[PDB]
DNA sequence: TTAGAGAATTGGAGAGTGTGTTTTTTTTTTTTT
DNA sequence: CACACACTCTCCAATTCTCTAA
């Protein structure tokens, strides 16, 4: 997934109501025209029906632009993309970066020249209607009754801290203190921080790396990013046109994004 | 804005000082009924390419007279007291030397540079501020307030149609003239740098966005320096 | 729109005579024996000569040039029937034969600045050179429909402001017949021309003193849609005409103004015997072009040879494999003030064909290399080429070259290693030839060159960049009163010097269009140094020898490369100016092709190899 | 000019009865057996070929070329109006439009160009030579031309509609509309009678199922660089191609399209703008693209990976050690590939390496590192601004993707390409933004890498980061750091001098007194040996183990510590494989092990 | 008491008129280098 | 420029009102 759109409300239902007696009716959606009433049932008049937006009625629909994945791409070619269509309750399903196996309808609808003329052009347009999302890149007391007494077993401390990082040889104290940085103290209320900072130090070409993307891959609510202004998230928080969109957008840093969780700083 | 026809075209170029006569119009085709205005100019006053022939035989009769050399020279800034050197260096730098073309097309230069450089209080400014109206083609410009283009030539785009477009810099609208460029010292190595070619082949040669060309700065450089 | 009438009396006056003119059978049968050669060479436009149209008869040729386009119809209607009389068959091939023209057209001799409105419908010769050119596109002159339900052909023919006709025409393109029904168009059947528009500029020199070049668009079609490129400095001859436009009901008065042209000259680059008895009755040729070639700078002998050999070129090498070796030679002159670097590199650019100048801060990566603009007729976004992609196969000289900036000079490191420019701007991702040699001119940092240092600190430039260059001459302003004695008798010499048609108290004239026609009215030692006119046509002779390599002047280079290997070895660091590498045994070959070049010996001899590895000695061992 | 009624039967005369001769001089009516195969809809595509035409009228070719989009359609006539006669089979209904119109002819039993599905195609007689696209002139405006280029944009294949059906509400009736224009009017009301007498205000709905559609697809073709005038900039031409001629080409191929040179047709307010003038396409026509016994004898020689290395670059000489490290920079190890990088003065055969090496690799690029001026190491985006439309270029490291890139002045590289090329070298893939929505670019590829130093010449001794001038964390990517030195050698330089000579004087090489192999038995050779995939086995483990602590000791013990880590474990296990792959054996040995330790110490020691 | 023939009023088909449109480079300036 | 939309006006004929016979 490469992108995805606000929430378009489609029209299922318009509502019209007479602006000379107040008397409403209700049209059908014809394949995405109104058939609007022309004449008011109640009184006479023509061109009376005025159409009620909020009394309308309306459904989800959003925009989904889809990339090929890179292990399906041939070799050294630019990627190809599509664009799907969902509705109702598919459309809050999906965000950018997922990988999914999307079911759906091959449409093709034709595009008009310009916004004020019905000619379209000979080429269609196509997309994908959504039947169906499945994620690809995902990956209670039965628990807690193994974590109680997995507690109380002897040196639980040293087996926690024995089981961090298995790829790397060990570093004992690197890993205890990561450990108790990840259970980390209490927060109570005055203005203390609970939370603890570690810090490791070596040439490039040391495991320090490793245990970043470790740790980064084990904690909720972590980030990993470089201090390297080169970074693919900063840390501090910045203001941008969001370019889809043109509004402002408060864009926080990876150390606000990361209030409740360990904050992973590679080439600090 | 001015509107000139038939011969006031080409009768004036930027840098002139003019008396216009003409019709306050609107143009005919932010708010509402507003109009944009122009003067339709019906004749134009140089305020100051050709000399009477009363004016032509005095300069023949100033040219004869034995010491006009000493009439020149105390005719420069004459409210300045001393510097009779520098004055007669400026009135050479004024009347300039003699620009040539030789058999295998190189050229030469004519123009006279000159550089003033020391103490405060000393009355460079004056000189500058004299020869830039005495000089009949001359601009005054300070080191500190000049850039590379703004000096030589500057290339940009036009809102009325998107192309790119050279619009002359101090050099250019003092070619055949003098610059007097005040605070000398105060510029920017950088753009200081500019003005190497301007001075010595007295040419500037652009190539900038498209647009390859060589204009023509034949201009004396008339400098002022503190120490 | 486009559609005239015109009088048909003085019509068929004007054709009849035209076709006088062209028959020219009882006389020398000049345009007999052209109109011949524009059949047999498959040609559909004839240049007339306004000198014969002026001898036969005169008050016809003043009406052509000042009434052009009743005139030029009457010629061309003229031409048609002459070409017909000659050859039937050869004369339905074409829907119109052009006539364009040349010679001298007195006052009519312009230039864009001169080029009032009191010339328009004049036939008009603009000198100029060309800034801007747009992308051929077709433009249809007569289109066939075919009615499939009526079952039969209509023909429709065309015209606008730009193409005045004198005959009926439409500006509309149909769609249907006249029952109704849809027609077909016939492609194939139809007749399109192309069309391309150009700017041409005024030449700088020629500018007043406080002006900018003005410009002047030209509409050119037909054979002569390609005929002239950007850089170019061209003759244009062709109808000066106003394009009447309007805008919803209204009009602004306003006319842009655009020459029609109907012929396009080049004026550059232009019997052998001359340059025959030269190269067999002297003796090192070579030394003679050298030192006549820039006779205004005393001295810097060494510089002349390297810089002939950079005019004559060496020979481009392409091999099976697809590798490649340049046949430019890249000199670079790093030197104190005031020691003549920049007269050098003007010289170059005066007599060389394609030289463009350049300096380093006057210009840019864009602009050295290829810019985005918008074609003014379109709209579209398109390339516009840079100064070096304009001096492929010929010479860019960069002065001031060490004021440049690196980002600049990234684009130098392609241009120079590989010969091309790569981008992608525009709709374009695209390899832009630019097979240029470089003459550049540095001063080195601290101004004056520095005794006390090292030349790779006095250089300020970077080895990678150093090593593009072919040869790379350190010139210093040696005090010694000796050579000071006899630079300073030249040059006062030089200042000395006046022209022979001006009077001994004269100023210097600023320019006009004192070339008043198409072609060179006055058209090889001085009036023994070689003359620069002759010289000229010696090298453009000479550039295209492409003289072989020798197995004995192979084995002296090997040797001497080799020696000088070894002599890099023993220098100390501060006693060479550059390493000595395979691009130097590159370089010795170069330069033996260009002396070979010099001599036209179509073979590499040890002569040209012994100059060669002198050159490079005294170019490599200094400090 | 010409009665078309009449050239419609002389070309039912030529289809029917044209013949050609194929094997053991048996008669074959090529265009009969094909109408058959359309009959059946067995072949959709219907390459006439006017070479054919040529041997019974000229004239016919002539009038084709000189007016082809006319005789294009009189041949689709002619060939649609011939299939009925060579029916002789019922047809599998495969295509959901065939199902349809199965149905719509039971109806009917109970539209030309819909029931046409077929597409008929001129290939070019030889008479008419391969023009440059800057040779297509207005005087070769509908008419038939073989136009060759370079393809550098190529569109997704879109649905071009070719006839629109509809579906009336209230009458049931199915309503047809062909679409010649490039656009079209689409209908609202039914014009059926039933509907209109009645006035029963019965609408339309498109039938996507019931209409026609085709395969459609927009490229751009560019002049061949060394074809463009000097001083010019290269023309380029649009290619509208359709139905089986689609995704024959992508982007980089060299083609020669024969096809019809027609004008753009305009709608709305460009046909009132433009006036006379049009653009204009080319109507793509047709699209053409420009060992195990014999030399396994020969590999059985033992010399075959001294033969290998010595082929891989003979230019050179005392290089053996460096060129057998870059036969394992092509081979690669197992999954899995191997950077390079070489260390030397400016001026050196250096960069030799890498053309060999770029030259010899099936997909490869050869860029510098020096801020190029065009698509650099990374993708760019082109705005395409005769239309607008964004598109996303490769560069060196998607180019070069599932190959190798040899980058020259690997150390001028910018932070912001060095970046890029840690992106690489940690996860194999570049990321972009194209229009601030950002999309990610495969590039698996193994880097070779050359480096000049910061100032003057090699110094050793000053520390290899101090000559470079290019951090660790680039340098420690690498497996093999090489000093490609070179020292004035008076024997050497004679013989570089009379080989580059003879290069120079007879354009090819001089005799060497040895046989390399060939280039194409060479990439034959590396494939058949990288499609194996060996494994270590582990009673090996111990060996290594050895082999990787006793290097690591002597650093210890002779050059005061100098940088190691697991990587150079990992580096030697990838080496080891990549020689196991070579020499195609699928279990790696001691003689693996002890030629990839040596040719790490060999290279330290060219370093030292 | 229904409904049908002649006269007048209202519905809407269609003829006529008017409107709108088809990333790139050089330069400055402050802050950060 | 010229090809689609948007809007107004006019005329034509179809429906309903009024007066008469079945
Ligand atoms: N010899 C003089 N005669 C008359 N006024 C003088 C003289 N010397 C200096 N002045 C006055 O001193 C003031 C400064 O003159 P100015 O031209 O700025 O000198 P300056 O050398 O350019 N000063 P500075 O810019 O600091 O170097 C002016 O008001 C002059 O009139
Ligand atoms: N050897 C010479 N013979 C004749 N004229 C010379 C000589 N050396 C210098 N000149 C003159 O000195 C003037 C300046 O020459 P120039 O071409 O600027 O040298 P330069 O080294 O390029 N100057 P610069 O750009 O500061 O390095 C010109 O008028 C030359 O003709
Ligand atoms: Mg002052
Ligand atoms: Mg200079
Ligand atoms: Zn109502
Ligand atoms: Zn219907």
């Amino acid at each position: 997934v490469i992108r995805t759109s606000q929430l378009i409300p489609e029209m299922q239902e318009a509502f019209f109501q007479c602006q000379v007696c107040a008397h409403t009716t209700r049209v059908e959606m014809d394949r995405g025209r109104i058939a609007e009433p022309s004449v008011c049932g109640r009184c006479h008049t023509t061109h009376s029906m005025a159409l009620i937006h909020n009394r309308s009625l309306f459904s989800d629909k959003q925009m989904i632009k889809l990339q090929e994945s890179p292990e399906d791409m041939p070799a050294g070619q630019t990627p190809h993309t599509v664009i799907l269509f969902a509705h109702n309750d598919l459309v809050d399903k999906v965000q950018p970066g997922d990988r999914v196996n999307v079911t759906g309808i091959y449409r093709a609808v034709p595009i008009r020249v310009n916004p004020r003329v019905s000619n379209v052009k000979s080429v269609y347009k196509t997309h994908i209607d959504v039947i169906h999302y499945r994620k690809t890149d995902a990956k209670s007391e039965k628990r807690v009754e193994l974590l109680k007494e997995l507690s109380r077993k002897p040196d639980i401390y040293e087996r926690l801290a024995s089981a961090l990082a298995p790829s790397i040889y060990e570093h004992e104290d690197i890993k205890k203190g990561i450990l108790l940085q990840l259970f980390g103290g209490t927060r109570k209320d005055g203005k203390f921080r609970a939370e603890i900072n570690i810090l490791l130090c070596g040439d490039p070409g040391t495991s320090k790396s490793q245990l970043l993307q470790y740790v980064y891959n084990l904690v909720p609510r972590g980030q990993y990013t470089s201090g390297k202004g080169s970074s693919a998230v900063g840390l501090t928080a910045y203001v941008m046109k969001d370019p889809e969109t043109r509004q402002l957008v408060l864009q926080t840093g990876a150390l606000v994004l990361s209030d409740n969780g360990i904050c992973c700083i590679d080439e600090f | 804005q001015l509107y000139c026809d038939r011969y006031l075209c080409d009768k004036v170029v930027p840098g002139n000082r003019v008396t216009i006569m003409g019709i306050y119009s609107i143009k005919k085709f932010v708010g509402v009924g507003i109009r944009s205005s122009y003067i339709r100019v019906l004749g134009i006053q140089v305020d100051t390419g050709a000399v009477s022939p009363q004016e032509e035989e005095e300069f023949r009769r100033l040219a004869a007279l034995p010491n006009v050399y000493e009439v020149i020279s105390k005719s420069i800034a004459p409210s300045i007291f001393g510097g009779t050197d520098m004055k007669k260096a400026i009135a050479c730098l004024l009347f300039g030397g003699s620009r040539k073309r030789l058999p295998d097309g190189l050229t030469r230069r004519g123009d006279i540079n000159l550089l003033m450089l020391g103490d405060p209080g000393t009355a460079k400014s004056q000189l500058l501020k004299f020869v830039e109206k005495c000089s009949p083609i001359g601009v005054y410009t300070s080191g500190k307030g000049s850039s590379a283009a703004g000096l030589t030539a500057s290339v940009m785009r036009d809102p009325s149609s998107r192309n790119f477009i050279m619009e002359g810099g101090a050099m250019v609208l003092a070619d055949g003239g003098v610059v007097c460029i005040d605070e000398f010292d105060k510029m920017r190595e950088d753009d200081r740098v500019a003005i190497h070619e301007a001075m010595e082949q007295q040419t500037i040669s652009i190539a900038k966005a498209g647009i390859t060309t060589t204009l023509n700065s034949r201009c004396s450089v008339l400098a002022a320096a503190n120490s | 729109a486009g559609t005239v009438v015109l009088d048909d009396v003085e019509l068929r006056e004007a054709q009849r005579d035209y076709l006088d003119f062209l028959d020219d059978e009882e006389d020398q049968g000049i345009y007999q024996s052209k109109v011949r050669e524009l059949i047999s060479d498959n040609q559909y436009r004839l240049i007339v000569n306004v000198n014969d149209l002026r001898r036969k008869n005169e008050k016809r040729a003043n009406r052509l040039l000042n009434n052009a386009f009743e005139e030029l119809v009457a010629f061309q209607r003229a031409l048609k029937d002459f070409v017909a009389s000659i050859d039937a068959t050869y004369a339905k091939q074409y829907e119109e034969f052009y006539v364009g023209l040349e010679g001298s057209f007195g006052s009519k001799h312009v230039s864009p600045r001169t080029l009032t409105s009191c010339f328009l419908s004049c036939v008009v010769c603009v000198e100029g050179i060309v800034t801007k050119c747009s992308l051929v596109r077709p433009k249809v002159v007569r289109s066939v429909h075919y009615c499939p339900a009526t079952k039969k052909t209509i023909e429709r023919r065309y015209s606008d402001l730009t193409t005045l006709v004198a005959f009926p025409s439409s500006s509309v393109y149909p769609t249907k017949d006249e029952e109704n029904n849809p027609l077909e168009t016939e492609y194939g059947l139809s007749v399109y021309k192309d069309h391309q528009t150009i700017t041409i500029q005024e030449m700088p020199e020629k500018a007043p003193a406080g002006q900018l070049p003005r410009s002047v668009d030209v509409i050119l079609d037909d054979d002569l849609v390609d005929k002239a490129k950007p850089g170019d400095r061209v003759q244009v001859v062709g109808t000066y005409r106003c394009l009447p436009g309007k805008k919803g009901g209204y009009t602004s008065g306003t006319f842009r103004t655009v020459l029609i042209a109907c012929n396009v000259k080049q004026m550059s680059k232009d019997i052998a015997k001359i340059k025959k008895f030269s190269k067999t009755r002297s003796k090192d040729i070579f030394d003679q072009l050298a030192k006549s070639l820039a006779p205004s700078i005393h001295g810097h002998d060494y510089v002349k040879k390297a810089i002939l050999c950079l005019l004559l070129g060496g020979v481009e090498r392409d091999l099976e494999n697809g590798s490649h070796i340049r046949g430019d030679i890249n000199i670079l002159l790093i030197g104190d003030p005031s020691v003549a670097k920049s007269q050098l590199l003007r010289y170059v650019l005066c007599t060389a064909p394609r030289a463009i100048p350049t300096t380093g801060r006057g210009s840019s990566g864009v602009g050295l290399t290829a810019a985005v603009t918008t074609d003014q007729e379109t709209g579209e976004r398109r390339l516009e080429a840079g100064a070096m992609v304009l001096a492929d196969r010929g010479v860019v000289c960069i002065d001031e070259f060490d004021k440049m900036s690196d980002m600049d000079r990234t684009a130098i490191h392609e241009v120079m290693e590989q010969g091309r420019v790569t981008i992608a701007k525009a709709g374009i991702h695209a390899r832009l030839n630019a097979r240029c040699s470089v003459l550049a001119a540095a001063n080195p940092v601290y101004g004056r060159y520095d005794q006390y240092k090292t030349p790779m600190e006095n250089i300020g430039l970077q080895d990678s960049l150093l090593s593009r260059f072919d040869l790379l001459f350190i010139m210093l302003d040696q005090m010694d009163p000796e050579q000071d004695r006899e630079i300073s008798d030249h040059v006062l010499r030089m200042h000395r010097y006046r022209a022979p048609g001006e009077q001994d108290g004269d100023a210097m004239p600023l320019g006009s269009a004192v070339d008043i026609l198409a072609t060179d009215d006055p058209n090889l030692h001085g009036t023994k140094m070689v003359s620069a006119a002759f010289m000229k046509k010696y090298i453009h002779v000479a550039k295209i020898i492409k003289p072989v390599l020798t197995q004995e002047s192979a084995t002296y280079i090997a040797e001497e490369y080799s020696r000088l290997r070894s002599q890099d070895s023993m220098s100390s660091d501060t006693a060479r100016t550059s390493p000595v590498t395979a691009r130097t045994l590159e370089t010795l070959i170069r330069l033996a092709t260009a002396h070979a070049k010099a001599r036209m010996s179509k073979t590499v001899d040890l002569q040209d190899a012994e100059e060669a590895v002198e050159l490079v000695q005294y170019a490599y061992f200094k400090k | 000019l010409k009665d078309y009624a009449l050239e419609k039967e002389k070309v039912k005369k030529f289809l029917q009865e044209f013949y050609q001769d194929d094997e053991l001089g048996k008669k074959q009516f090529k265009y009969g057996n094909q109408l058959v195969r359309l009959a059946h809809r067995e072949q959709v595509a219907l390459y006439v070929d006017l070479d054919d035409v040529a041997e019974d009228d000229p004239e016919l070719v002539d009038s084709i070329c000189e007016n082809a989009r006319r005789y294009a359609k009189l041949f689709a006539d002619a060939v649609q109006e011939l299939l009925p006669q060579y029916k002789e089979r019922e047809v599998v209904n495969k295509d959901v439009l065939d199902v349809y119109i199965e149905h719509r002819l039971m109806m009917e039993q109970r539209p030309a160009e819909l029931m046409r599905r077929f597409e008929l195609y001129f290939q070019g007689p030889s008479s008419n030579k391969p023009r440059v696209i800057r040779e297509v002139r207005a005087d070769s405006v509908g008419k038939l031309v073989t136009v060759r280029g370079i393809v550098t944009r190529v569109s997704e294949v879109k649905p071009k509609m070719v006839v629109a059906t509809y579906t009336c509400d209230q009458c049931g009736a199915e309503t047809y509309q062909p679409i010649q224009s490039p656009t079209f009017m689409p209908l609202i009301m039914c014009p059926s009678q039933e509907c209109q007498t009645n006035r029963s205000g019965g609408r339309l709905y498109l039938q996507t199922r019931g209409s026609r559609f085709i395969k459609f697809q927009e490229m751009k073709m560019q002049e061949h660089s060394d074809q463009v005038p000097v001083g010019n900039i290269p023309r380029s031409i649009t290619v509208l191609v359709e139905g089986e001629n689609t995704r024959i080409a992508q982007p980089g191929d060299h083609v020669s399209v024969t096809g019809i040179f027609l004008p753009i047709l305009r709608t709305g307010f460009r046909q009132v703008v433009q006036g006379l003038l049009s653009e204009t396409y080319l109507e793509a026509h047709r699209i053409v693209k420009m060992l195990t016994r014999e030399e396994l004898r020969q590999i059985a020689e033992e010399d075959f990976y001294e033969k290998l290395a010595a082929s891989i670059a003979p230019e050179i000489y005392g290089h053996e050690d460096v060129k057998k490290a870059l036969l394992l920079l092509l081979v690669g190890g197992v999954d899995g590939n191997i950077n390079i990088c070489l260390m030397g003065d400016p001026g050196v055969a250096k960069s030799q390496l890498l053309s060999y090496i770029d030259r010899l690799a099936p997909r490869s690029q050869y860029t510098t590192g020096r801020g190029s001026s065009g698509v650099g190491l990374t993708a760019a985006v082109l705005r395409d601004s005769v239309s607008g439309e964004l598109t996303l270029e490769g560069g060196a490291l998607v180019l070069a993707d599932q190959g190798v890139c040899c980058i020259d002045e690997f150390d001028k590289m910018a932070e912001a390409d060095r970046t890029a090329i840690h992106e690489v070298m940690e996860q194999q893939t570049i990321s972009i933004a194209k229009a601030g929505i950002l999309t990610t670019l495969n590039a698996r590829c193994s880097i070779l890498a050359a480096a000049n130093p910061a100032y003057g010449r090699y110094n050793p001794r000053r520390s290899l980061e101090q000559n470079i001038q290019l951090p660790a964390a680039l340098l420690s990517r690498f497996d093999l750091l090489w000093l490609i030195q070179d020292r004035p050698d008076r024997d050497n330089d004679l013989r570089l001098a009379q080989h580059i000579t003879y290069v120079h004087q007879h354009s090819r090489q001089p005799p060497s007194q040895f046989e390399p192999l060939d280039m194409k038995l060479m990439r034959r050779y590396i494939a058949m040996c990288r499609e194996k995939q060996p494994m270590v086995p582990e009673s090996l483990a111990d060996y290594i183990t050895a082999a990787y602590v006793e290097m690591r000791r002597e650093a210890w013990a002779s050059k005061d510590a100098t940088y190691t880590s697991a990587r150079t474990l990992l580096a030697i296990l990838r080496l080891s494989t990549a020689l196991a792959r070579l020499r195609m054996v699928d279990v790696v040995e001691k003689e693996d092990v002890n030629e990839a330790i040596r040719l790490m110490e060999m290279s330290k020691d060219s370093l030292l």
